[PDB]
RNA sequence: CGAUAGAAGAAGCUGUUGGAAAGCAGCGCGCAAAAGGGUGAUAGCCCCGUAUUUGAAAUUGUUUUCAUACCUAGCGAGAUCCCUGAGUAGCUCGGAAAACGUUAUUUUGAGUGAAUCUGCCCAGACCAUUGGGUAAGCCUAAAUACUAAUUAGUGACCGAUAGCGAAACAGUACCGUGAGGGAAAGGUGAAAAGAACCCAGAGAUGGGAGUGAAAUAGAUUCUGAAACCAUAUGCCUACAACGUGUCAGAGCACAUUAAUGUGUGAUGGCGUGCGUUUUGAAGUAUGAGCCGGCGAGUUAUGAUAGCAAGCGUUAGUUAACCA
RNA sequence: UUCUCGCAGUCAGACAGUGGGGGAUAAGCUUCAUUGUCAAGAGGGGAAGAGCCCAGAUCAUUAAAUAAGGUCCCCAAAAUA
RNA sequence: UUGUGGUAGACGAGCGUUGUAUUGGAGUUGAAGUCAAAGCGUGAGCAUUGGUGGAUCCAAUACAAGUGAGAAUGCCGGCA
């Protein structure tokens, strides 16, 4: 599945660039990607959810009740999970973390498989340093390029390895673009985007880890 | 979650578990055994499977 | 995170009170009584399903014997005239329905006479 | 596997929850028996209790140990069967790290164990040779030097 | 270099639903801002604004650089010269800590009490060899918890029987003398455009005429359900011992979540409530007035087992820490 | 049904028949073993009837045979010597 | 073929459900939601329509459950 380079206008060129073997996998596995997105998607908590249990609520314990010569229960405590005193034995804690961990070899297999799938999904046209230059700070030209090839199906995630002022100025005021670095990646991002752009150089760099 | 020292002082462990215990009539009284009984009650012994997990998981 | 859903209980209450109907006093107005009365109504339905077979069997026996006694025969004797003679698949309920047909039981009693 | 169609391989086995109805499984019965001490509040008693029964651990003598206040020094052992598919003449400490054999912080003397003969001409250094192991390495047309 | 005043700072029209648009449709336009909200429904370009962008009058702080007190500083030869932190080290009756339960080690409540450098103590009793260093004088930045307190910001943060006793004029009223204990709270309507005129009525109050897009937008208040209290529509409906019921069902009123339709019921059969804990209850064993809200099987460090997955012949796997 | 394994429920039992011990062959009585019942499982029958007899209920049915047992009426069932 | 009685219990099939992210949609030319009907389901439920309300929710794979109310001589509130 050789991929042809594309220009900033949307027209292709005469060089269909060969795909590095550092992304194509042998067998497709759905469990490593599943638990990788499981661990990555979580941990949105900021310790926000916190409640006071019966031992954490404020109050002076006393017994206004007398068991004999009364109709209600004894209930020598007033801050109960079922009275108006409050305090539930079960609730959210600011210390729960739900520890999860991913190995090295399984992570490598999952990343290689997802690189094979995303490179062969054919939702990408290769870019080069030449179109990186002569780039205005306007996001309007970026939108012109995007709609020239009309990538209006899914959000597009570019992967970059070198920083340019045009890149930081542009690609920042559009609802349908996102940019990340070669090693600043996570399978959750790839499967969420379902559309991406890749530069020529990073293929050989990623070939190393395979 | 520790290893119970006070209970582990009375047994030995071998390959693939197989906890080993001692033989009674050794501490305070044993003028009541035959020579056969004296020598075989100096040797070692095994345990039952009724508490096998409950002692293996604990000790 | 606190879970909502203070309405699903009332939805279930309305659904289960929809089953109950035609109840006197505070039996179609109290949901706690409504649950028990719905259960008892379902058990009464089960009872009817297990009872009506025998009930209607005895009903047909009595209704047919009422006619049979007029002809001078009892039900026990009447079965014998069909058991060995006049080989048929006719039923007690079938004979009771045929009672509603005039001059046809006469055909049956002259058939066993033949 | 996208978040509108993501599926696992073979997972999602049954979980346990007992406070959500009887017909849903283990309601007020809860599976905790009836009229018991462990069944009541603060059940699941500590290990080391039999409910008043006399245990045997305190009714049993203690095993012998002729080494109190001292420990047996650890020694690295190169098993002959395992070393069969390895090759390094004149074993030294500074190279077994690459082969995942020796530890970074170790001064353990080497001991040779096993009559399971290997399949290559190798000259080896060890602090101790076992007689059966010595015969096995003699049959391996190699050599062995006795270290300290 | 900030902080405690600031300031510059891009980009839209037409028709429509419409009471009102912000929504929709047509063509757009900017973007370094299509970050967030309001704006008469459901706005990137209407604003608040924002990104970006700089500023301190006056004060304080973080340091950098410069000139610069103060003192900081080894190698050779002798000499049984002197010194090297005395009630010191020790020993006894014992505590206190040391993981220790007095034992190495440290300190002392009561006593006695040396030595010198070849000295002392120590190397979990102790001596001998070996080895450490010469306490018993003193300050010492470095990593320290916490946010009472502040800024900037965030929330698979609770949302008015929740979140803090306290969204609110909360520890408030109030109770106990007194320590102490300790309630109740939101949303009119787009803009009050807060119901003018009239009527009855002593007034209060209500009802018509109005405004307001809507008066289920009228002040009670975002809406406004069941228990509870009456009412009328079809039928039954005051000689019958009924957990007021079931199945059939005359007869009557209907005409559908349109269907072998629904509703009531003169009448025949059938017809010892529930959760509880017990040898076992119809139970006359308890408990429940009803309705509605609420209300109780979890987390952390893990281990074991089943399943699943990675790797798997010299295995797998990192803790901490760091980008 | 035998082997391992995880999770267990009972752990204060009662009822019929027999052999019983106790008692006083007085006890639907206490305590033992055996055939069954329940606790774990409905129904039909006998005046009501959990443990007595007949027993083993996926369900709909207004079908058949019928189990013990019953046949003047209640209510299904016949008479003759 | 056994079936399909069943306490405790082991055990399978699952559902509803709030929030997360997509994937999308619907929406004052109608929404969450109230009431009713003479529906769909083996069930945990789903509805459609009508009044009713004049601004928000849903549908399908996964994620974590302060999660699912018959009594607790339950508490609160209202009504007796």
């Amino acid at each position: 599945a050789k991929l042809k380079l594309i220009k900033i206008d949307g027209s292709f060129e005469t060089e269909p660039v060969k795909l590095s073997p550092g992304l194509i996998a042998k067998e497709l596995k759905q469990q490593p990607v599943f638990d990788a997105v499981l661990v990555e998607q979580a941990s949105w908590r900021q310790g926000t959810h916190s409640i006071l249990t019966k031992g954490e609520v404020r109050g002076g314990g006393k017994k206004p009740y007398k068991q004999k010569h009364t109709g209600k229960a004894r209930q020598g405590s007033t801050r109960n999970p079922h009275f108006v005193g409050g305090g539930i034995v079960f609730g959210p804690k600011p210390n729960r973390n739900y520890s999860l961990k991913l190995n090295k070899k399984a992570h490598t297999a999952a990343l290689h498989t997802v690189w094979s799938e995303k490179l062969a999904s054919d939702n990408t046209h290769l870019v080069d340093q030449n179109l990186f230059n002569k780039t205005e700070g306007k996001t309007k030209v970026m939108m012109q390029f995007l709609k020239s090839a009309k990538l209006l199906d899914k959000n597009v995630l570019f992967v970059v390895n070198t920083l340019n002022t045009n890149l930081e100025q542009s690609t920042s005021n559009i609802k349908n673009v996102q940019v990340k670095h070669l090693d600043k990646v996570s399978v959750r991002d790839l499967m969420l985007a379902n559309a991406l752009l890749v530069e020529k150089e990073v293929l050989k760099a990623l070939e190393g880890k395979f | 979650m520790k290893v119970k020292s006070a209970a582990k002082k009375r047994f030995k462990l071998t390959k693939s578990g197989q906890i080993k215990r001692k033989h009674a009539y050794t501490s305070h009284l044993a003028p009541h055994k035959t020579t056969k009984q004296k020598r075989h009650l100096r040797k070692q012994g095994t345990v039952s499977a009724s508490d096998f997990k409950r002692i293996g998981n604990l000790i | 995170m606190r879970i909502k859903g203070g309405k699903q209980t009332r939805v279930r209450r309305k659904k289960w009170l929809k089953q109950a109907s035609g109840s006197f006093g505070t039996r179609h107005a109290s949901y706690k009584v409504a649950k028990q009365t719905v259960i008892q109504a379902a058990k009464y339905a089960y009872r009817d399903r297990r009872n009506k077979k025998r009930d209607f069997r005895s009903l047909w026996i009595l209704r047919l014997n009422a006619a049979l006694r007029e002809q001078g025969m009892t039900y026990s004797v009447f079965i014998n005239l069909l058991k060995k003679h006049n080989i048929e698949i006719n039923r007690k309920v079938l004979s009771e329905l045929a009672i509603k047909e005039p001059s046809k039981f006469n055909l049956i009693v002259q058939k066993v006479k033949s | 596997l996208n978040q509108l169609k993501s599926v696992p391989k073979a997972r999602n086995h049954k979980t346990k929850t007992l406070g959500r109805g009887h017909g849903s499984g283990l309601g007020k019965t809860s599976g905790r028996g009836q009229k018991g001490q462990k069944a009541r509040k603060s059940g699941l008693t500590r290990p080391g209790f039999e409910g008043g029964q006399t245990p045997l651990y305190r009714r049993l003598p203690k095993f012998g140990n002729a080494r109190k206040g001292f420990l047996k020094q650890e020694w690295v052992v190169l098993n002959l069967n395992k070393i069969a598919k390895l090759k390094l003449d004149k074993i030294n400490r500074a190279s077994l790290i690459e082969k995942q054999v020796i530890s970074a912080k170790s001064q353990l003397p080497i001991k040779l164990i096993g009559h399971t003969k290997l399949e290559k001409p190798l000259h080896f250094e060890v602090h101790k040779v076992s007689k059966q192991a010595l015969k096995a390495v003699e049959n391996a047309n190699g050599s062995v030097k006795l270290l300290e």
